[PDB]
């Protein structure tokens, strides 16, 4: 925050009105909230913004930052990227023809009414659903057809007491298309909200085939892209007087930490044997106990389901018929799962398994799986002491529940404990030695009882993610005599 | 939109295909020019190795 | 309602400047632009 | 080496994956940056120089990356991030950047604001080299808004805001000159008056200039009642150089619509001003010549 001439009477005397000005601006969502007692109720000059009463300070910060038509510019930008996303991609969708309704100049901001944005003629015809949320998948592409679908982008400026946009989409729709003064030129579209507040995005209407990817990409590019949102942003910053310190401006796991699950399955090595060699020149091997990884590290949770040789018994080939008991293993799993913590996606190791279980879901068929295009060193999780020996000495097969995140959760994100995370499974996986010297440097460091690994203070922990990561790299020289990201990460 | 059921619709639905109506009608002009035929036949038996 | 009068430092707004300077309690602002009322009359003129 | 290589060499045979690497290598660089060298800054002023049309594609990396910097804590990195775009600020556009080159030149507008003078310096840099490539009339904010704007940072008392300042009040004035009103271009003089004081030599001749582009757009008449009066101040500086400045402003619209005013000037009784009539004639009989 914000680490001669000669001046009049008022200009030596009077206050500053700017840092009050954009302490308003700060602390806005909250000081223009819309659950007020007494209030009368009235819109911002060119936009969509309501205020409750009368704070000169926070409608000059608010008409400054939306100044020269910026909210209409933002519209017209969204709705052209959205057109140009289906210039592009007619062929695959049958579209025939795109048409982008010649505009009313006050579309944008009346709000209790809408024309509509995007005109779309299809080919020959679309078989469309009832409608949901952008969020949801199971849709049923069956209910009607047409040639003629609407699109509507609505945006707004949220506030603490109202920020949710699902419930936003959902009503905008509902009252929006079954009133009398919004003409819509057909009875099938859908209609897309953005909240410049908290740039936020969702949709709700009647889908089609494709569509749901489609937006779904779309929008989050746009979001990210756009030049108009780019403005109100930066003017957004420079009211607000605040810089990053960051440089560099810090693939899935932007996808992947989200409030939405996403676990991480390892079952590469839950058939593992130890060899030794008889008196006979033969080298014996006798089959050791495994274990089912699955970790979610927007939490740092890893269930550990141990595999016993219990099942090495009379089933003939080993790989295969361990596919088989994974899926249906991971289907129990979900069966024995309570409602907020049931899995939305599930990446596996073993892109070969997919199928397997891809059957065996379907007791619970919400689930995006998939394999990684960035293996994560799990396979490293059979190098510690802890989980290691519980798996070998275990006699009956079960499950075990780990939090990696032994206090990071208190002074670090989930981005930052699996990044760090990250670095310490892959330092495993290339040395354990140096790992074993890096990770405990100080001769009297210790760990709690209940911790996978010590506790340092953030001077180390800084100090050893670049020994760790040096280290990742040593070796990768020493063995071949975006690309740290993505090494320290996973494949590439 | 097949060579065989363009002339199932008129130069409204015509060009309702590829939605160019003011094209529709030269397109149906093209269609009834390209020379096309029908045809019927009877055959009746002579003996069990000819068949007129 | 539409709100009608920004609050717009004419002042400054033309002459880049203010007598008050940080306590002028309107918008220190030079930029021309067409109003939130400009718009609507002369296109339905239009 | 690179920049030295491709310098004289030319950048026609470097192929695709190659062209890629070396950009990015480019932009880790120029980030990782930690002295204030012109190494880098050249380095990557010739690179694109000679990547020519090779660079459309890489236009979102390349600014996203320059505005994240424009956006640091600590002057030096802004400051750096203002000159790279005064360098590429040409291929920025010949690569018909709608979108980015529409960016650079509103968000500049937007950091007109700043308060470091080593950042304002560059920043009004940057505006420069921008307007140079487009010209006045396609220009991303207007000008007609733009110089309204500049005309209360001429106030500024600091030599390298300053010369900015007044060298891209120059170009306008000279070329632009006609989106403005005769009412700005007046206020605009009563500021210029007090460049002549600047401690930096180019300044006050930069000013000089503008005095003469400015009497070209408006007429020379109410330039030159505002020149005679600053004759009346004392402290020889201001003198001299107003006293230049009614020279070049007779150079321009042509000696017989000043010389009666300078020659009636000269029966004001006083000294200083009886001298700069004299030493005015004699700048304007060297510039004007035969
Ligand atoms: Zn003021």
């Amino acid at each position: 925050w914000e680490k001669w001439k000669k001046l009049t009477n008022a200009q030596r005397s009077g206050l500053n009105q700017i840092p009050n000005r954009r302490f308003t601006l700060w602390w806005s969502p909250t000081i223009n909230r819309a659950n007020v007692y007494v209030g009368f109720q009235v819109q911002l000059d060119l936009t969509g913004i309501f205020m409750h009463g009368k704070i000169p300070t926070l409608k000059i910060s608010l008409i400054q930052i939306f100044r020269a038509h910026l909210w209409q510019k933002i519209h017209e930008s969204i709705v052209m990227d959205l057109c140009q996303v289906f210039d592009q991609e007619l062929d695959a969708l049958e579209i025939e023809t795109v048409q982008k309704e010649t505009i009313h100049p006050r579309k944008s901001y009346k709000m209790n009414s809408s024309c509509a944005d995007i005109l779309l003629f299809a080919s020959y015809k679309w078989n469309v659903s009832r409608p949901s949320l952008l969020a949801d998948s199971k849709d049923v592409m069956d209910s009607t057809t047409t040639q003629k679908y609407w699109i509507d982008i609505q945006l707004r400026w949220g506030d603490y007491d109202s920020h949710d946009i699902e419930r936003y989409a959902r009503a905008k729709f509902l009252d929006y298309t079954t009133d009398n003064m919004s003409i819509y030129p057909s009875p099938t579209g859908v209609l897309i909200a953005i909240d410049l507040a908290y740039n936020l995005h969702s949709a709700y209407g009647n889908w089609f085939p494709g569509s749901k990817p489609l937006i779904q990409q779309a929008m989050a590019k746009i979001m990210k892209a756009n030049p108009a949102l780019y403005v109100l942003r930066e003017r957004i910053r420079k009211g607000l007087q605040l810089y990053s310190s960051e440089p560099t401006e810090p693939q899935n796991y932007g996808e992947l930490f989200s409030n939405q699950i996403i676990w991480f399955v390892d079952d590469t090595n839950v058939y593992r044997v130890t060899i030794h060699k008889t008196f006979e020149g033969n080298l014996t091997t006798k089959p050791i106990n495994g274990a089912i990884f699955i970790f979610n590290p927007r939490t740092g949770q890893l269930f550990l389901k141990i595999i016993h040789t219990s099942v090495w018994a009379g089933q003939k080939r080993l790989g295969q018929l361990a596919k088989w008991k994974t899926a249906e293993e991971v289907a129990a799993l979900i069966r024995s799962l309570p409602v907020e913590e049931q899995p939305k996606q599930i990446i596996v190791t073993r892109k070969g398994m997919l199928d397997p279980l891809e059957v065996h879901l379907l007791d619970f068929p919400n689930i995006v799986i998939k394999g990684s295009e960035l293996q994560l060193p799990f396979q490293a999780c059979l190098k510690v002491e802890k989980f290691g020996d519980l798996i070998l000495k275990a006699t009956e097969p079960q499950m075990v529940l780990f939090n990696l995140y032994d206090d990071w959760l208190k002074t670090i994100s989930s981005y930052t404990a699996f990044s760090r995370l990250i670095l310490i499974l892959r330092a495993l996986h290339v040395n354990n030695d140096r790992a074993k010297v890096i990770l405990k440097p100080d001769k009297t460091t210790i760990t709690e009882p209940h911790h996978i690994w010590p506790t340092l203070t953030d001077e180390e922990w800084i100090k050893v993610e670049v020994q760790l990561k040096d280290l990742i790299l040593a070796d990768y020289g020493k063995k071949n005599n975006s690309e740290i990201r993505d090494i320290i990460l996973g494949m590439e | 939109f097949p060579f065989e059921r363009l002339y199932d619709l008129n130069h409204n639905e015509i060009g309702e295909l590829i939605r160019m109506p003011k094209m529709g009608k030269t397109i149906h002009k093209y269609v009834h020019l390209f020379p096309k035929l029908e045809l019927s036949v009877h055959l009746q038996p002579i003996t069990r190795s000819t068949l007129k | 309602r539409w709100d009608y009068q920004p609050d717009i430092c004419k002042d400054y707004k033309e002459t880049g400047f203010c007598g008050f300077g940080d306590s002028c309690k309107f918008l220190h602002d030079r930029s021309d632009y067409k109003h939130g009322w400009q718009i609507e009359r002369e296109l339905d003129e239009g | 080496t690179i920049e030295k290589i491709m310098g004289n060499l030319g950048a026609a045979d470097i192929d695709h994956k190659l062209e890629e690497q070396l950009i990015d290598g480019i932009l880790y660089a120029f980030q990782e940056q930690t002295t204030e060298d012109s190494v880098m800054l050249n380095g990557f002023g010739t690179v694109v120089n000679a990547l020519g049309k090779r660079v459309k594609p890489y236009l979102p990396q390349i600014c996203g990356t320059v505005l994240w910097r424009l956006n640091n804590k600590s002057a030096k990195v802004r400051q750096q991030a203002a000159d790279l775009i005064s360098r590429t600020a040409v291929v920025m556009k010949t690569c018909q950047e709608e979108k980015l080159m529409g960016h650079l030149g509103v968000v500049l507008y937007e950091y007109l604001g700043e308060e470091y003078p080593e950042v304002l310096g560059s920043i009004l840099g940057a505006l420069k080299a921008i307007v140079n490539v487009i010209g006045m009339h396609k220009m991303t904010p207007p000008i007609k808004d733009l110089l309204p704007r500049l005309t209360p940072i001429l106030k500024n008392r600091h030599e390298k805001v300053q010369e900015n300042c007044i060298d891209l009040v120059g170009r306008i004035a000279d070329r632009g000159a006609e989106y403005v009103s005769a009412r700005e271009w007046m206020r605009i003089c009563f500021e210029l008056l007090e460049l002549l004081k600047a401690h930096k030599k180019a300044i006050r001749r930069a000013t000089v200039n503008t005095f003469g582009y400015i009497a070209k757009a408006i007429g020379p008449h109410d330039v030159l009642a505002t020149l005679l009066n600053n004759l009346k101040v004392q402290e020889r500086q201001n003198r001299v150089c107003t006293t230049v400045a009614i020279a070049i402003v007779a150079e321009t619209c042509s000696p017989f619509t000043v010389l009666p005013a300078l020659m009636n000037e000269y029966r004001v009784p006083e000294l200083n001003v009886q001298n700069g009539v004299l030493k005015s004639l004699s700048f304007l009989f060297e510039y004007i010549g035969e």
